[PDB]
RNA sequence: GAAACAACCCAGACCGCCAGCUAAGGCCCCAAAUUCCUAGUUAAGUGGGAAACGAGGUGGGAAGGCAUAGACAGCUAGGA
RNA sequence: UCGAUGUCGGCUCAUCUCAUCCUAGGGCUGAAGCAGGUCCUAAGGGUAUGGCUGUUCGCCAUUUAAAGAGGUACGCGAGCUGGGUUUAGAACGUCGUGAGACAGUUCGGUCCCUAUCUACCGUGGGCGUUGGAAAUUUGAGAGGAUCUGCUCCUAGUACG
RNA sequence: AACCGCUGAAAGCAUCUAAGCGGGAAGCCCACCUCAAGAUUAGAUUUCCCUAAAGAGCCGUUGAAGACUACGACGUUGAU
């Protein structure tokens, strides 16, 4: 469900899950995927803004 | 904190146009289906129809690749001894032009009372017009 | 081979490229036909030159039947195509009358056949049809349809046959 | 394409003068009342809807009689409905007249009615089964069914099976019928054939579509 | 014409042509060397 | 995981967690994850049952024979 | 599967396959015609009655356009039958000293079940179908049906 | 479908095929007959009615309708 949420979230702006993962590792980034699909489903904001720290990593 | 679901009450389905003039008919029908299903909106969630209304125009203008308008066969079994039947994809999409997209996408969809209610929202309609401009559904390329 | 060679435009014969679609006019009539998209077709000084798009071995075989079939149409349309039909047996014969030939083989019932438009038949004779045409491909349909109604037997001969045209020869009663 | 509705009077025969005996049945035509004419634009398909016959006002609905009112047509026993063509809707206006005239002598006709119901009905007479052993030692089997299916495979009774049921009372046509003679000052229409029904059945007489 | 999974080419009047994926023998002098892969 | 499948593959369940990494297997939808990137092949839905044998499918690789002293095919003439 | 899955044949009722028996369309033919022979396509229909034998089969008689090959628990006994096989009686031949035995024969010899579920054939009640009602209806679809002889004429013509 | 083509290149020819245009079976899809909106996508048209209406049902007389039902007719303004 987490992975399904966050997906959506980030094909919303910008890119898929896959290279959002790879992003947030690069980026030593531990949040978790249970608080990852939180932000995404309750605060687009903050994850709009968490997408860019992955994006500019790659 | 918890994982938190949909609330039925609290979920708005929005309303599309999707033009399938030429555009491959499996391609499309996963685009479909994702939307039908919700898959694109953060508050998913497997046990709620977060999705949309699709409506599909020119559902007639479909297109298969390779040899499958000659060749692929859609059966039926009515339930009567030796009664299996087949149709073309060509010779049903000049019979029943609608039936061709809504079967691609029925079977991409779960299988279930909500797997029933979500096919419910694909409005598909063979031609350039349909009978929706009081929902204005926005065009959408998928 | 048959695609790299010109197509030579004679005085009356002129050819029009509108929108993927070949019109060759001149004295006969008008004749068209549809240009392959993987062909290109290019003028020049009473000559028409036409090339594939891409240089592979599928668009060097669509611009070998292009010129090919625009070559009849310029032959067809200058002085036309002409085929002979020959009727052999001992109550065959033919009537041309207008668009519609008539011709009484072997059957109960005379049977009436008419001719695709663009083809004209004219009978001299009772037993020979002479068919004209600006396009090869329906002068030869008609006259293929014709002969179709009674092919030529191998035992006597009989049957509509084409002019200049070998029809085996089996022999009855052999031991 | 549109026809006319009857009742069926009886049968009885109509002598040749060469001798013949033409087997005939009689079919009253009361005025066929148009009490309404459908086409593409209101109702998608084109077509006649007709009654005949009477009802008294007390057994006759408000909705019908609303509907009767609006054709200017008396209340028919029943209403009944002709799939026609641009042809068929010439001189057929609201309120109009369908007499016996519809049909000529020497005319093929499809009659269609209710057949005279049988009721229950075994495999015997409903499907012309072969009836078993009356003697050689069967049992309380004779006009029995027999089997119904194979064993394991397919382990089912197919859909379709032939077995005892309701017989008759079922809407039949019979094609290829000629028209006898046709009277319409007393509402005649003599047929040449055998009509599906009862006598005082209603039946409903078409030109034939085989042709 | 002779239907058989061999088909080839028996006097030398015999061409090999293939129409719509099937392997035929045609001869313009034995009509009996007509021959198609099935 | 192999659709379902004691014996195949990965892996040995003390209990609890709405934490993370991986194995086999997978990433268009059912169904979690690439409609990912690069260079090609296939046109048979081959992929997604089956051989001897047949064929002028198509791609590639080592060599060859002939050729503007006109090569291959066609057509003309001869073929005694 | 032995705390039981009834054997062969017949009857009744079937359902499917196609490796097609008839009818339909074709190529080749040592295909003149008429008739065929092969092979391709084709499963829509149709595809006998008897004598003998328990027989399936098979032989035979007479037909038919044809009398197909098969699967279906060698379809079908909670649908029927019970002739054979395969209980207990009896006998013959044969084997055994014998009690007995014989894919040897012969005469005789109890076939239960009121159908719950699935399936199927019919026929109803309920609710729904964006207020209710009386009628008429469109048709997504489903089923049924689909066979074939002979005579005349073309014409005793084509062919021979 | 098999089969037979027309024009036509790949492959100067040939070639039913690759582009394009035809013929062609009791077979397929319609056409005929019956059923059919529980086609939950539950369709359409015509009327009628809404402070218990329009109607439907009970009851009764019943029917070439029928196991019970259902369906059809009639109930004094009436031939059930």
């Amino acid at each position: 469900l987490w992975i399904a949420r966050i997906n959506a979230g980030a094909r919303l702006n910008g890119l898929s899950y896959s290279r959002f993962i790879n992003g947030m590792k690069k980026a030593n980034i531990t949040i978790d995927r249970r608080v990852l699909a939180d932000i995404a489903m309750h605060d687009a904001a903050t994850f709009g803004a968490l997408v860019e720290k992955a994006k500019a990593e790659l | 904190m918890k994982t938190l679901s949909a609330k039925p009450a609290e979920v708005t389905h929005d309303w599309f146009v999707v033009d399938a003039d030429g555009k491959t008919l499996g391609r499309l029908a996963t685009q479909i289906a994702s939307r039908l299903r919700g898959k694109h909106k953060t508050n998913y969630t497997p046990h709620v129809d977060t999705g949309d209304f699709i409506v599909v125009i020119n559902a007639e203008k479909i297109a298969v690749t390779g040899k499958k308008a000659q060749d692929k066969k859609y059966y039926r079994h009515s339930g009567y001894p030796g009664g299996i039947k087949e149709t073309n994809f060509t010779k049903l999409i000049a019979h029943k032009p609608e039936d061709v997209l809504h079967k691609a996408v029925k079977g991409m969809l779960p299988k279930g009372p909500l797997g029933y209610a979500m096919i419910k929202k694909l409005k598909l309609y063979a031609g350039t017009d349909h009978p929706h401009e009081a929902q204005q559904p926005k065009e959408l390329d998928i | 081979r048959v695609a790299k060679a010109p197509v030579t435009l004679p005085n009356g014969v002129s050819v029009t490229l509108n929108d993927r679609q070949v019109e060759v006019k001149g004295k006969n009539g008008n004749l068209s036909l549809r240009l392959h998209d993987l062909v290109e077709l290019k003028q020049e000084d009473d000559v028409v030159t036409l090339s594939p798009t891409v240089d592979s071995k599928e668009a060097m075989m669509h611009t070998g039947t292009i010129r090919a079939l625009l070559n009849n149409y310029v032959i067809g349309v200058t002085e036309g195509f002409e085929r002979r039909l020959q009727l052999i047996g001992v109550g065959y014969r033919a009537q041309a009358t207008g668009n519609k030939v008539t011709l009484n083989v072997g059957y109960s019932h005379p049977v009436e056949y008419t001719l695709p438009e663009g083809v004209s038949a004219e009978t001299p004779t009772q037993t020979e049809i002479v068919l004209k045409s600006n396009d090869k491909q329906q002068l030869g349909q008609a006259a293929a349809k014709i002969r179709g109604f009674r092919p030529p037997e191998p035992y006597k001969g009989k049957g509509i046959r084409y002019s200049d045209e070998h029809v085996i020869r089996k022999e009855a009663k052999k031991k | 394409a549109i026809g006319l509705v009857g009742k069926k009077c009886g049968m009885t025969r109509v002598f040749t003068e060469a001798g013949a005996s033409i087997p005939v049945t009689v079919v009253e035509i009361s005025a066929n009342r148009i009490t309404q004419v459908k086409n593409t634009d209101v109702d998608g398909y084109q077509a006649i809807q007709v009654t005949t016959g009477t009802r008294r006002d007390s057994r006759v609905t408000a909705a019908q009689k609303g509907h009767f009112a609006k054709a200017g047509v008396a209340a028919g026993r029943g209403v009944w409905e002709f799939r026609a063509n641009d042809s068929d809707l010439e001189g057929r206006e609201i309120g109009g007249e369908i007499l016996a005239d519809l049909f000529e002598q020497g005319q093929m006709v499809d009659v269609t009615g209710n057949s005279k119901g049988k009721g229950f009905q075994g495999g015997v007479k409903r499907h012309n089964f072969s009836m078993q052993d009356a003697t050689h030692g069967n049992s309380v089997s004779h006009r029995a069914i027999g089997s119904t299916g194979q064993n394991q495979s397919p382990g089912k009774v197919f859909k379709g099976k032939k077995m005892p049921g309701q017989m008759g009372n079922k809407r039949v046509t019979v094609q290829g019928l000629e028209v006898i003679s046709v009277d319409v000052e007393k509402g005649l229409l003599v047929i040449k054939g055998a009509i599906p029904g009862a006598t005082g059945g209603d039946v409903i007489v078409r030109p034939s579509v085989k042709a | 014409m002779k239907v058989q999974a061999s088909v080839k080419k028996i006097c030398g009047s015999c061409k090999v042509v293939r129409r719509k994926g099937r392997v035929h023998i045609i001869c313009t002098a034995e009509p009996r060397h007509k021959q198609r892969q099935g």
